[PDB]
Protein backbone atom coordinates (compact mmCIF):
# COMPACT_ATOMS: atom_id res chain seq x y z
CA UNK A 1 0.00 0.00 0.00
CA UNK A 2 1.25 3.53 -0.43
CA UNK A 3 1.45 5.74 2.09
CA UNK A 4 0.75 9.45 1.52
CA UNK A 5 2.41 11.60 4.60
CA UNK A 6 1.51 15.48 4.66
CA UNK A 7 4.09 18.38 5.94
CA UNK A 8 3.01 20.13 8.10
CA UNK A 9 0.04 18.54 10.23
CA UNK A 10 -1.03 21.76 11.47
CA UNK A 11 -0.09 25.34 9.79
CA UNK A 12 -0.61 29.01 10.45
CA UNK A 13 -0.20 31.39 8.01
CA UNK A 14 -1.09 35.73 7.55
CA UNK A 15 -3.78 36.95 5.80
CA UNK A 16 -2.62 37.82 1.96
CA UNK A 17 0.33 35.70 2.60
CA UNK A 18 1.41 31.99 0.70
CA UNK A 19 0.86 28.87 2.33
CA UNK A 20 3.26 25.86 1.50
CA UNK A 21 1.85 21.90 1.60
CA UNK A 22 3.86 19.13 1.38
CA UNK A 23 3.19 15.62 0.07
CA UNK A 24 5.68 12.60 0.65
CA UNK A 25 4.32 9.43 -1.23
CA UNK A 26 6.33 6.17 -0.27
CA UNK A 27 7.16 5.43 -3.95
CA UNK A 28 6.18 6.59 -7.49
CA UNK A 29 2.63 7.82 -8.85
CA UNK A 30 3.97 8.85 -11.94
CA UNK A 31 1.78 6.56 -14.81
CA UNK A 32 4.17 7.00 -17.85
CA UNK A 33 0.99 6.05 -20.40
CA UNK A 34 -0.66 8.82 -19.13
CA UNK A 35 2.21 10.90 -18.27
CA UNK A 36 0.72 11.92 -15.60
CA UNK A 37 1.20 12.40 -11.47
CA UNK A 38 -1.62 10.72 -10.04
CA UNK A 39 -2.09 12.91 -7.27
CA UNK A 40 -5.12 14.69 -5.71
CA UNK A 41 -5.26 17.70 -3.37
CA UNK A 42 -8.67 18.46 -1.32
CA UNK A 43 -10.37 20.93 0.89
CA UNK A 44 -12.46 20.46 3.88
CA UNK A 45 -13.96 23.31 4.89
CA UNK A 46 -15.08 23.16 8.46
CA UNK A 47 -18.71 20.78 8.35
CA UNK A 48 -18.87 20.43 4.45
CA UNK A 49 -17.82 17.70 2.29
CA UNK A 50 -14.34 17.62 0.65
CA UNK A 51 -13.67 19.81 -2.30
CA UNK A 52 -11.52 18.54 -4.88
CA UNK A 53 -9.19 21.83 -5.99
CA UNK A 54 -6.36 19.63 -8.30
CA UNK A 55 -6.33 16.25 -10.09
CA UNK A 56 -2.98 14.73 -12.19
CA UNK A 57 -0.64 16.88 -9.58
CA UNK A 58 -1.22 20.00 -11.08
CA UNK A 59 -4.28 20.07 -12.79
CA UNK A 60 -6.86 22.46 -11.35
CA UNK A 61 -10.61 22.09 -11.28
CA UNK A 62 -12.66 24.63 -13.52
CA UNK A 63 -14.04 26.81 -10.42
CA UNK A 64 -10.89 26.67 -8.16
CA UNK A 65 -9.07 30.03 -7.92
CA UNK A 66 -6.08 30.32 -10.05
CA UNK A 67 -4.67 31.04 -5.94
CA UNK A 68 -4.45 27.37 -5.53
CA UNK A 69 -1.62 25.61 -7.72
CA UNK A 70 -0.16 22.10 -7.41
CA UNK A 71 3.47 20.88 -8.22
CA UNK A 72 5.82 18.09 -8.14
CA UNK A 73 7.04 15.03 -9.20
CA UNK A 74 7.48 11.18 -8.46
CA UNK A 75 7.51 11.31 -4.59
CA UNK A 76 7.30 14.91 -3.41
CA UNK A 77 4.57 16.98 -4.38
CA UNK A 78 3.22 20.72 -2.90
CA UNK A 79 0.15 22.49 -2.89
CA UNK A 80 0.36 26.24 -3.04
CA UNK A 81 -2.20 28.77 -1.83
CA UNK A 82 -1.32 32.45 -2.68
CA UNK A 83 -2.90 35.85 -1.22
CA UNK A 84 -4.21 33.73 1.73
CA UNK A 85 -8.03 34.48 1.98
CA UNK A 86 -10.44 34.24 5.13
CA UNK A 87 -12.16 31.82 3.41
CA UNK A 88 -8.98 29.22 2.91
CA UNK A 89 -9.55 27.72 6.34
CA UNK A 90 -9.86 24.33 6.09
CA UNK A 91 -8.08 21.05 6.39
CA UNK A 92 -6.13 20.04 3.19
CA UNK A 93 -5.46 16.15 2.01
CA UNK A 94 -3.60 15.04 -0.39
CA UNK A 95 -4.68 11.56 -1.97
CA UNK A 96 -3.14 8.66 -4.43
CA UNK A 97 -5.18 7.47 -7.67
CA UNK A 98 -2.68 5.16 -8.91
CA UNK A 99 -3.17 2.21 -7.17
CA UNK A 100 -6.10 0.93 -4.18
CA UNK A 101 -6.24 1.25 -1.72
CA UNK A 102 -6.48 4.90 -3.27
CA UNK A 103 -5.06 6.15 0.07
CA UNK A 104 -4.88 9.81 0.75
CA UNK A 105 -2.28 12.18 3.73
CA UNK A 106 -3.33 12.72 7.02
CA UNK A 107 -4.43 16.43 6.36
CA UNK A 108 -2.57 20.10 7.11
CA UNK A 109 -5.09 21.86 9.15
CA UNK A 110 -4.54 25.25 7.59
CA UNK A 111 -5.21 28.66 10.19
CA UNK A 112 -5.70 31.85 8.78
CA UNK A 113 -3.38 34.59 10.98
CA UNK A 114 -5.40 37.78 11.69
CA UNK A 115 -4.82 40.52 14.33
CA UNK A 116 -5.73 39.95 17.93
CA UNK A 117 -9.46 39.91 18.78
CA UNK A 118 -10.57 40.08 22.68
CA UNK A 119 -13.81 37.78 23.44
CA UNK A 120 -16.86 39.55 24.44
CA UNK A 121 -17.81 37.30 27.01
CA UNK A 122 -21.40 36.62 28.51
CA UNK A 123 -22.58 34.83 31.48
CA UNK A 124 -25.90 32.45 31.13
CA UNK A 125 -27.55 30.60 35.08
CA UNK A 126 -29.15 27.28 34.20
CA UNK A 127 -32.70 27.72 33.14
CA UNK A 128 -35.94 26.96 35.73
CA UNK A 129 -37.09 24.18 33.65
CA UNK A 130 -33.78 22.60 33.83
CA UNK A 131 -33.63 23.45 37.94
CA UNK A 132 -37.25 21.17 38.17
CA UNK A 133 -35.12 18.57 36.42
CA UNK A 134 -31.94 17.89 39.35
CA UNK A 135 -29.17 19.58 37.44
CA UNK A 136 -27.82 23.08 36.76
CA UNK A 137 -25.90 23.92 33.55
CA UNK A 138 -23.96 27.28 34.05
CA UNK A 139 -23.01 28.60 30.40
CA UNK A 140 -19.89 31.20 29.57
CA UNK A 141 -19.64 32.32 26.34
CA UNK A 142 -16.76 33.75 24.90
CA UNK A 143 -17.65 35.43 21.49
CA UNK A 144 -15.30 35.85 18.32
CA UNK A 145 -11.51 36.38 19.69
CA UNK A 146 -8.67 35.55 18.47
CA UNK A 147 -6.21 33.49 18.87
CA UNK A 148 -7.10 30.58 19.77
CA UNK A 149 -5.61 30.51 23.56
CA UNK A 150 -7.86 31.63 26.16
CA UNK A 151 -8.54 30.71 29.95
CA UNK A 152 -11.86 30.29 31.12
CA UNK A 153 -11.87 30.02 35.37
CA UNK A 154 -15.17 29.40 37.14
CA UNK A 155 -15.42 30.73 40.39
CA UNK A 156 -18.77 30.01 42.57
CA UNK A 157 -18.54 32.38 46.00
CA UNK A 158 -14.90 33.19 45.12
CA UNK A 159 -13.92 29.40 45.20
CA UNK A 160 -11.94 28.57 41.62
CA UNK A 161 -13.88 25.63 40.38
CA UNK A 162 -12.27 22.90 38.39
CA UNK A 163 -12.92 19.23 36.98
CA UNK A 164 -16.79 20.53 36.78
CA UNK A 165 -16.62 22.40 33.09
CA UNK A 166 -16.52 21.63 29.47
CA UNK A 167 -15.38 23.56 26.54
CA UNK A 168 -16.03 23.56 23.19
CA UNK A 169 -15.21 25.81 20.60
CA UNK A 170 -15.93 26.33 16.98
CA UNK A 171 -14.08 26.20 13.71
CA UNK A 172 -11.94 29.86 12.30
CA UNK A 173 -14.75 32.09 10.96
CA UNK A 174 -15.18 31.63 7.17
CA UNK A 175 -15.20 35.73 7.20
CA UNK A 176 -13.40 37.59 10.29
CA UNK A 177 -11.16 34.82 11.06
CA UNK A 178 -12.56 34.23 14.66
CA UNK A 179 -13.08 32.31 17.52
CA UNK A 180 -15.92 31.23 19.92
CA UNK A 181 -15.92 29.28 22.79
CA UNK A 182 -18.65 27.74 25.44
CA UNK A 183 -17.66 26.95 28.91
CA UNK A 184 -20.66 24.45 30.71
CA UNK A 185 -20.23 24.56 34.74
CA UNK A 186 -22.80 21.45 35.78
CA UNK A 187 -23.66 20.82 39.27
CA UNK A 188 -26.30 19.68 40.87
CA UNK A 189 -29.65 21.35 41.85
CA UNK A 190 -28.76 20.70 45.81
CA UNK A 191 -24.80 22.04 45.19
CA UNK A 192 -26.54 24.90 42.76
CA UNK A 193 -28.82 26.09 45.41
CA UNK A 194 -26.05 26.33 48.68
CA UNK A 195 -24.20 29.24 46.44
CA UNK A 196 -24.67 32.56 45.63
CA UNK A 197 -22.11 34.32 43.21
CA UNK A 198 -21.51 32.34 40.24
CA UNK A 199 -18.39 34.24 38.10
CA UNK A 200 -17.00 33.38 34.84
CA UNK A 201 -13.41 34.57 34.77
CA UNK A 202 -11.95 35.40 31.11
CA UNK A 203 -7.78 35.49 29.85
CA UNK A 204 -6.67 35.93 26.57
CA UNK A 205 -3.96 37.76 24.54
CA UNK A 206 -6.24 40.53 23.61
CA UNK A 207 -7.91 41.85 27.49
CA UNK A 208 -5.35 43.96 29.07
CA UNK A 209 -6.71 42.42 32.49
CA UNK A 210 -9.00 39.34 33.28
CA UNK A 211 -12.86 39.94 32.29
CA UNK A 212 -15.14 38.46 34.51
CA UNK A 213 -18.86 37.88 34.59
CA UNK A 214 -21.20 37.20 37.46
CA UNK A 215 -24.52 36.73 38.64
CA UNK A 216 -26.32 36.18 42.07
CA UNK A 217 -28.18 32.92 42.13
CA UNK A 218 -31.43 34.75 43.17
CA UNK A 219 -31.45 37.76 41.24
CA UNK B 1 -25.89 19.77 -11.31
CA UNK B 2 -24.48 16.63 -9.98
CA UNK B 3 -26.02 15.69 -7.05
CA UNK B 4 -24.76 12.53 -4.82
CA UNK B 5 -27.42 11.63 -1.54
CA UNK B 6 -26.07 9.00 0.54
CA UNK B 7 -28.46 7.10 3.23
CA UNK B 8 -28.31 4.00 5.46
CA UNK B 9 -26.77 5.15 7.97
CA UNK B 10 -27.79 5.12 11.64
CA UNK B 11 -27.02 3.19 15.26
CA UNK B 12 -26.01 -0.32 15.04
CA UNK B 13 -25.22 -2.51 17.29
CA UNK B 14 -21.30 -3.39 16.92
CA UNK B 15 -21.92 -7.14 15.25
CA UNK B 16 -24.62 -5.99 13.31
CA UNK B 17 -25.49 -5.02 9.24
CA UNK B 18 -26.13 -1.95 7.52
CA UNK B 19 -26.48 -1.11 3.88
CA UNK B 20 -25.62 2.53 2.91
CA UNK B 21 -27.31 3.78 -0.52
CA UNK B 22 -25.78 6.78 -2.38
CA UNK B 23 -28.49 8.01 -5.17
CA UNK B 24 -26.84 9.91 -7.91
CA UNK B 25 -28.29 12.44 -10.55
CA UNK B 26 -27.30 15.47 -12.92
CA UNK B 27 -24.71 13.32 -14.95
CA UNK B 28 -24.29 9.68 -16.80
CA UNK B 29 -23.62 7.64 -13.63
CA UNK B 30 -22.61 4.48 -15.94
CA UNK B 31 -19.65 6.24 -17.38
CA UNK B 32 -17.99 6.89 -13.82
CA UNK B 33 -16.58 4.89 -11.57
CA UNK B 34 -17.64 5.60 -7.44
CA UNK B 35 -15.95 5.61 -4.35
CA UNK B 36 -16.54 5.28 -0.69
CA UNK B 37 -14.34 7.36 1.76
CA UNK B 38 -15.27 7.63 5.53
CA UNK B 39 -13.98 9.95 8.03
CA UNK B 40 -14.14 9.41 12.01
CA UNK B 41 -16.04 12.62 13.42
CA UNK B 42 -12.48 15.33 13.87
CA UNK B 43 -10.49 12.46 11.93
CA UNK B 44 -9.40 12.56 8.14
CA UNK B 45 -10.19 11.02 5.48
CA UNK B 46 -10.46 7.22 5.06
CA UNK B 47 -10.68 5.88 1.75
CA UNK B 48 -12.75 2.68 1.82
CA UNK B 49 -13.62 0.92 -1.65
CA UNK B 50 -14.18 1.96 -4.98
CA UNK B 51 -16.05 0.48 -8.42
CA UNK B 52 -15.31 0.53 -12.05
CA UNK B 53 -18.42 1.61 -14.47
CA UNK B 54 -19.78 -1.87 -15.04
CA UNK B 55 -19.03 -3.02 -11.19
CA UNK B 56 -16.47 -5.87 -12.48
CA UNK B 57 -13.66 -4.36 -10.42
CA UNK B 58 -13.56 -3.63 -7.10
CA UNK B 59 -11.40 -2.97 -4.22
CA UNK B 60 -11.39 -2.22 -0.51
CA UNK B 61 -9.73 -0.71 1.86
CA UNK B 62 -7.49 -3.36 4.43
CA UNK B 63 -9.12 -2.50 7.51
CA UNK B 64 -12.86 -3.36 5.71
CA UNK B 65 -11.89 -6.27 2.82
CA UNK B 66 -13.89 -9.20 3.70
CA UNK B 67 -16.28 -7.40 6.02
CA UNK B 68 -17.91 -4.41 3.19
CA UNK B 69 -19.52 -4.95 -0.23
CA UNK B 70 -19.66 -1.97 -2.93
CA UNK B 71 -22.04 -2.98 -5.73
CA UNK B 72 -24.01 -0.76 -7.85
CA UNK B 73 -27.13 -0.61 -9.79
CA UNK B 74 -26.47 1.44 -12.96
CA UNK B 75 -29.78 1.55 -14.58
CA UNK B 76 -31.33 2.97 -10.72
CA UNK B 77 -28.86 5.56 -11.11
CA UNK B 78 -27.77 4.27 -6.61
CA UNK B 79 -24.77 3.06 -5.35
CA UNK B 80 -24.28 0.71 -2.60
CA UNK B 81 -22.24 -0.74 0.38
CA UNK B 82 -22.91 -3.54 2.18
CA UNK B 83 -21.21 -3.27 5.61
CA UNK B 84 -21.37 -6.88 7.83
CA UNK B 85 -19.82 -7.70 11.22
CA UNK B 86 -19.42 -3.89 12.20
CA UNK B 87 -17.21 -2.38 15.20
CA UNK B 88 -16.83 0.39 16.82
CA UNK B 89 -13.73 1.46 14.84
CA UNK B 90 -16.16 1.61 11.59
CA UNK B 91 -18.32 4.53 13.21
CA UNK B 92 -17.99 7.54 10.99
CA UNK B 93 -19.13 9.64 8.22
CA UNK B 94 -19.39 7.41 4.95
CA UNK B 95 -19.35 9.34 1.90
CA UNK B 96 -19.84 8.52 -1.62
CA UNK B 97 -18.12 10.18 -4.39
CA UNK B 98 -18.09 10.08 -8.09
CA UNK B 99 -14.52 9.45 -9.96
CA UNK B 100 -13.32 11.43 -12.74
CA UNK B 101 -9.76 13.14 -12.41
CA UNK B 102 -10.06 12.85 -8.73
CA UNK B 103 -12.75 12.35 -6.58
CA UNK B 104 -14.78 15.48 -8.29
CA UNK B 105 -18.22 15.08 -6.26
CA UNK B 106 -19.32 14.36 -2.77
CA UNK B 107 -22.13 13.73 -1.22
CA UNK B 108 -22.91 15.37 2.40
CA UNK B 109 -22.39 11.94 3.96
CA UNK B 110 -24.35 9.88 6.27
CA UNK B 111 -23.35 9.19 9.83
CA UNK B 112 -22.56 5.43 10.92
CA UNK B 113 -22.52 4.76 15.04
CA UNK B 114 -21.92 1.68 16.15
CA UNK B 115 -22.81 1.24 19.59
CA UNK B 116 -24.99 -0.72 21.92
CA UNK B 117 -26.16 2.79 23.46
CA UNK B 118 -29.24 3.62 23.15
CA UNK B 119 -30.91 6.28 21.18
CA UNK B 120 -31.84 9.04 23.51
CA UNK B 121 -33.98 12.67 22.56
CA UNK B 122 -32.52 15.98 23.98
CA UNK B 123 -33.89 18.32 26.62
CA UNK B 124 -33.82 21.93 25.10
CA UNK B 125 -33.45 24.58 27.48
CA UNK B 126 -33.06 28.38 26.88
CA UNK B 127 -30.23 30.73 27.81
CA UNK B 128 -31.96 33.64 28.71
CA UNK B 129 -30.46 37.22 27.13
CA UNK B 130 -28.86 39.27 30.24
CA UNK B 131 -25.26 47.70 23.00
CA UNK B 132 -25.43 44.13 21.68
CA UNK B 133 -26.91 40.91 24.14
CA UNK B 134 -26.19 36.66 24.04
CA UNK B 135 -29.02 34.73 23.61
CA UNK B 136 -28.91 31.06 22.77
CA UNK B 137 -30.16 27.15 23.23
CA UNK B 138 -28.59 23.88 25.25
CA UNK B 139 -29.87 21.20 23.92
CA UNK B 140 -28.66 18.72 26.55
CA UNK B 141 -28.64 14.68 26.87
CA UNK B 142 -29.08 13.19 23.53
CA UNK B 143 -27.03 10.23 21.45
CA UNK B 144 -26.06 9.08 19.13
CA UNK B 145 -25.26 12.12 16.75
CA UNK B 146 -26.24 14.41 15.47
CA UNK B 147 -28.66 17.54 16.07
CA UNK B 148 -28.68 20.70 14.10
CA UNK B 149 -30.08 24.06 14.90
CA UNK B 150 -31.80 26.72 12.92
CA UNK B 151 -32.73 29.99 14.66
CA UNK B 152 -36.31 31.64 13.31
CA UNK B 153 -37.15 28.92 10.44
CA UNK B 154 -33.42 29.59 8.67
CA UNK B 155 -33.94 33.29 8.50
CA UNK B 156 -31.78 34.38 11.66
CA UNK B 157 -28.25 33.11 10.05
CA UNK B 158 -26.17 36.02 10.98
CA UNK B 159 -23.95 35.99 14.67
CA UNK B 160 -25.38 32.52 14.87
CA UNK B 161 -22.56 30.41 16.39
CA UNK B 162 -23.41 26.61 16.81
CA UNK B 163 -20.55 24.80 18.91
CA UNK B 164 -19.82 21.38 18.36
CA UNK B 165 -21.67 18.68 20.89
CA UNK B 166 -19.52 18.12 23.53
CA UNK B 167 -19.37 13.90 24.95
CA UNK B 168 -20.21 13.98 28.93
CA UNK B 169 -19.37 11.91 31.64
CA UNK B 170 -22.77 10.45 31.38
CA UNK B 171 -21.89 9.42 27.87
CA UNK B 172 -24.60 11.70 26.12
CA UNK B 173 -23.57 14.36 23.98
CA UNK B 174 -24.81 18.26 24.54
CA UNK B 175 -24.55 21.34 22.93
CA UNK B 176 -25.32 25.15 22.44
CA UNK B 177 -26.26 27.47 20.01
CA UNK B 178 -25.97 31.16 20.90
CA UNK B 179 -26.29 34.57 18.55
CA UNK B 180 -25.80 37.98 19.32
CA UNK B 181 -28.87 40.39 18.34
CA UNK B 182 -29.27 44.04 19.30
CA UNK B 183 -30.70 44.41 22.54
CA UNK B 184 -33.08 46.86 21.00
CA UNK B 185 -34.58 43.87 18.82
CA UNK B 186 -35.16 41.81 22.62
CA UNK B 187 -38.58 43.56 22.13
CA UNK B 188 -39.96 43.75 18.76
CA UNK B 189 -38.20 40.36 17.28
CA UNK B 190 -38.89 36.47 18.57
CA UNK B 191 -36.20 34.28 19.19
CA UNK B 192 -37.05 30.47 18.66
CA UNK B 193 -34.23 27.94 18.00
CA UNK B 194 -35.28 24.97 15.94
CA UNK B 195 -33.85 22.09 17.12
CA UNK B 196 -33.65 18.49 15.27
CA UNK B 197 -32.69 15.16 16.25
CA UNK B 198 -33.37 13.35 13.72
CA UNK B 199 -32.26 9.69 15.24
CA UNK B 200 -35.24 10.08 18.33
CA UNK B 201 -37.31 11.88 15.88
CA UNK B 202 -37.29 14.85 19.11
CA UNK B 203 -38.37 17.92 16.99
CA UNK B 204 -38.35 20.99 19.24
CA UNK B 205 -39.07 24.96 18.55
CA UNK B 206 -37.81 26.31 21.74
CA UNK B 207 -39.01 30.87 21.93
CA UNK B 208 -36.01 32.60 24.16
CA UNK B 209 -37.24 35.34 26.28
CA UNK B 210 -35.91 37.28 28.97
C1 LIG C 1 -7.33 6.73 -11.88
C2 LIG C 1 -8.37 7.41 -12.73
O1 LIG C 1 -8.09 8.46 -13.30
N1 LIG C 1 -9.59 6.85 -12.84
C3 LIG C 1 -10.65 7.38 -13.70
C4 LIG C 1 -10.68 6.45 -14.94
O2 LIG C 1 -9.41 6.51 -15.59
C5 LIG C 1 -8.97 5.33 -16.29
C6 LIG C 1 -8.22 4.44 -15.31
O3 LIG C 1 -7.07 5.17 -14.89
P1 LIG C 1 -5.72 4.37 -14.59
O4 LIG C 1 -6.02 3.38 -13.35
O5 LIG C 1 -5.36 3.46 -15.87
O6 LIG C 1 -4.61 5.31 -14.27
C7 LIG C 1 -7.97 5.74 -17.39
O7 LIG C 1 -7.49 4.62 -18.16
C8 LIG C 1 -8.51 6.83 -18.31
O8 LIG C 1 -7.49 7.09 -19.26
C9 LIG C 1 -9.81 6.43 -19.00
O9 LIG C 1 -10.79 7.44 -18.74
O10 LIG C 1 -11.75 6.80 -15.83
C10 LIG C 1 -13.05 6.68 -15.24
C11 LIG C 1 -14.12 6.97 -16.31
O11 LIG C 1 -14.17 5.86 -17.22
C12 LIG C 1 -13.17 7.64 -14.03
O12 LIG C 1 -14.45 7.45 -13.43
C13 LIG C 1 -12.04 7.38 -13.01
O13 LIG C 1 -12.04 8.40 -11.99
CA1 LIG D 1 2.72 26.68 11.93
CA1 LIG E 1 -6.75 6.26 3.19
Amino acid sequence: DIQLTQSPDSLAVSLGERATINCKSSQSIFRTSRNKNLLNWYQQRPGQPPRLLIHWASTRKSGVPDRFSGSGFGTDFTLTITSLQAEDVAIYYCQQYFSPPYTFGQGTKLEIKRTVAAPSVFIFPPSDEQLKSGTASVVCLLNNFYPREAKVQWKVDNALQSGNSQESVTEQDSKDSTYSLSSTLTLSKADYEKHKVYACEVTHQGLSSPVTKSFNRGE
Amino acid sequence: EVQLVESGGGLVQPGGSLRLSCSASGFSFNSFWMHWVRQVPGKGLVWISFTNNEGTTTAYADSVRGRFIISRDNAKNTLYLEMNNLRGEDTAVYYCARGDGGLDDWGQGTLVTVSSASTKGPSVFPLAPSGTAALGCLVKDYFPEPVTVSWNSGALTSGVHTFPAVLQSSGLYSLSSVVTVPSSSLGTQTYICNVNHKPSNTKVDKKVEP
